């Protein structure tokens, strides 16, 4: 009903900082060197760039 | 009131908030009302208000 | 007493000089080069983040409407639902719906987490290169750095050597850069104050502490619903968080010109780009006696096997006939060619085996091994494996 | 909603334009010109303040020698008169004459005067502009700061600016610009600890502050006194101090190209020289209409008396046929008049009297009196002097 305040104010709880992360990179594909190029056969992971 | 966070707790009285669709789209003051998102996290950091 | 060379300036690779003048011996080095970041003359844009609209409790005003006025916020809006008709859930102002103005206000202000949760896009201008010159100057060995234009001083050993400037400006700085958490990627930024709706960098940022932030968000409020007055403040999307999505292909992930890119201290470093120029103000101490030097007499070099290849390898035997050991450099002109070893064992009646790296197959390296030169050159023995870890040609 | 326009590097002058947007009268934006700033990429080595000899008395080494230490001590040289009885002041304490031995060692650091009294090299990059644009545009007026380079939307106010950079090295800078603390000096130093001793800024220093430092010094040390002991250590000739003596006129003091010294950020206050760019992005919705206008018509040209001469001022009139009284605009779309007035209020059935002019040699004024334009003449007669700020075209 007040267009017209005077607040009162409390803070913010779990403050966002930095941290590690436990991250699965786990190992690729076969890599054959040829005749002129070499090939790494990918197999499935999570989604990988 | 945060060293006692009881004193911020004490300073807010909760009171009930658009509660649109509680039920289908049942819509009043809803007691567990929807205040803000606090999620800027790479921590998978949801936080509700 | 002072030469000169440039050598490639990619870490991984060996330099050595094997210069001496008359008088003072062969004066073998090995110099190394160490990683080199770019970091060019930068300057920040915007510091983009979402928004959070400050939409009070607003004024229903009954029995009368509500006094307009200028808000003065980040984005900030103050609409007046004029015949704001207020049916309250347990009461509003509309005791006269038609005395009733739900003035409702909303003022744009800042993403909160914005102290260390930034991302600034530094509009780029030139840099140079940092080299850590390990250093062999003779023997005496260690490593150094230097920022490496043309000029920096080099005290190796109480040698002198000034690293050259290189001409490669062709690194990953190029006409701005956008740096997240640690996220690199070449961005470009908007007008800042005039920014885009749906631009990475939507709300601009004059400083991490700055003092105005405009954005171009489009918080939309209308006359809400009838009873239950809602917060029709409609804002536009921020592109912050979407280009934090947009945030695609990484600056030294997607660098071309194999540099190690990587976060504050803006490191560009290792690059496939540039040589090393350099200075040497060699002592007295590094090349040894005229007469100080064994009496290595009656040489010859012999090939043993060739290389393909990647690193030295090709066995040449070098028939040392001497009257002391001492230290054959073996650095000759062999610029289809490398060495494995750089100082040798002069040794007295040794038929000297000198590792060496050389790519081309009928390869003739000038063999200037610590006592003279001459042109050693036979097969290299052709390669075998198409990934190995560095080369020599 | 957006004119094209240059402000050249003589700022001050009101550079008023009027903008023909159709539907309404061409307003006339009289904009003003506050400050520069040159700012190149600085970056410091050597703070060079006078170097320090640390160096107590020596060992009298009695009944043999001293055995003395070479630490690595600065400026550390070992004075060991090894064989030198150092016949002490109250007595021959080292009763061996032939047993004694006067070795003394003295050690050198940067000298500690360098916590208020630095004076910073800062290597030189690119710089830029700092531009404080006042308006007048319809009924705006304001004065405000915008960016150098055209990549500022230059954005208060109703009005954004967008100007195009100072095209040419408005040159404040030298390749080495010494800030000696409140001033500039253009001169080559020599690298971090790449100096020679008297060189200009014999201390070496790529960190300011950080313990460790590069230095060229005089440090030579001396035998004692005949029997009494005298510190030997004969310097060289203090560079800091002959900084103090190299403290030249500087650039603020000799910046030709109307140049000036701005502060500690150092920056050209007075950037005098240079042509801008100006993209205004002003509201048309602000300039009156011409039905929303006074209907000034009957054009005509009648001019007074205008000098050789100084700021615009010259007194001469034109005919006005106004469909009521109004405030319309006067100014020239000709660069041969220079109006002292820009916009003419005219209650209307008259005239207009308007003071402006320039050196009025071939000059004809094309004076578009808001209105109507009118291509009125002057001859503009040479006046005396020789000795005031501000010109005429």
């Amino acid at each position: 009903a007040d267009q017209t305040a005077r607040r009162g104010k409390v803070h913010v709880p779990f403050p966002l900082t930095n941290v590690t992360c436990r991250v699965p990179l786990a190992r690729a594909p076969d890599v054959t060197y040829g005749k002129k190029e070499v090939t790494l056969r990918l197999h499935p992971d999570h989604p990988t760039l | 009131s945060v060293t006692e966070h009881f004193n911020v707790y004490k300073a807010t009285r909760p009171y009930l908030a658009y509660c649109a669709d509680c039920g289908d789209g049942y819509f009043c003051y809803s007691p567990v009302a929807i205040e803000k998102i606090r999620d800027e996290a790479p921590d998978g950091m949801l936080k509700i208000q | 007493y002072e030469h000169t060379a440039t050598i490639p300036n990619v870490v991984g690779f060996p330099y050595k000089a094997h210069i001496e003048r008359n008088g003072f011996s062969p004066m073998t080095l090995q110099l190394e080069v160490v990683e080199t970041s770019w970091e060019p003359t930068l300057n920040l844009e915007y510091i983009t983040c979402e928004y959070k609209t400050v939409v009070p409790s607003p004024f229903i005003k009954c029995c009368g409407t509500s006094e307009c006025s200028s808000k003065e916020q980040p984005d900030y809006q103050c609409k007046v639902y004029t015949g704001v008709y207020p049916f309250m859930w347990g009461g509003a102002y509309c005791f006269c719906d038609s005395e009733n103005t739900q003035l409702s206000e909303a003022y744009v202000d800042r993403s909160d987490v914005c102290k260390h949760d930034h991302a600034s896009a530094y509009k780029a201008h030139t840099a140079s290169l940092k080299a850590t010159i390990r250093i062999s100057y003779g023997t005496i060995n260690q490593t150094t750095e230097a920022f490496v234009n043309g000029e920096h001083a080099v005290n190796v050993g109480g040698s002198k050597f000034i690293f050259g400037p290189i001409s490669t400006a062709w690194s990953p700085f190029d006409n701005k850069i956008v740096v997240y958490k640690d996220d690199v990627y070449n961005q470009d930024f908007p007008p800042y104050g005039s920014g885009q709706p749906g631009r990475f960098g939507d709300i601009q940022s004059r400083t991490v502490e700055s003092k105005d932030l405009y954005a171009n968000t489009a918080l939309k409020l209308s006359r809400p619903s009838p009873g239950v007055v809602h917060v029709p403040y409609t804002p536009t999307p921020s592109g912050f968080k979407y280009w934090l999505k947009e945030k695609g292909s990484s600056l030294n992930t997607k660098a071309p010109f194999g540099c190690k890119i990587k976060t504050n201290p803006v490191r560009a470093m290792d690059c496939a780009v540039g040589s090393i120029p350099v200075s040497m103000d060699i002592p007295d101490s590094a090349f040894t006696r005229v007469v100080d030097a064994p009496a290595v007499t009656d040489l010859s070099c012999q090939v043993v096997v060739c290389t393909h290849s990647s690193d030295f390898g090709g066995v040449a035997t070098l028939s040392y006939k001497t009257d002391k050991p001492g230290k054959c450099a073996v650095h000759s002109h062999s610029n289809v060619a490398t060495l494995q070893e750089a100082t040798v064992d002069v040794k007295e009646d040794g038929k000297v085996t000198v590792h060496f790296s050389t790519a081309s197959a009928s390869p003739a390296f000038k063999v200037s091994v610590c006592d003279a030169k001459t042109t050693c050159t036979a097969a290299c023995e052709p390669p075998k494996d198409h990934i190995v870890p560095y080369g020599a040609s």
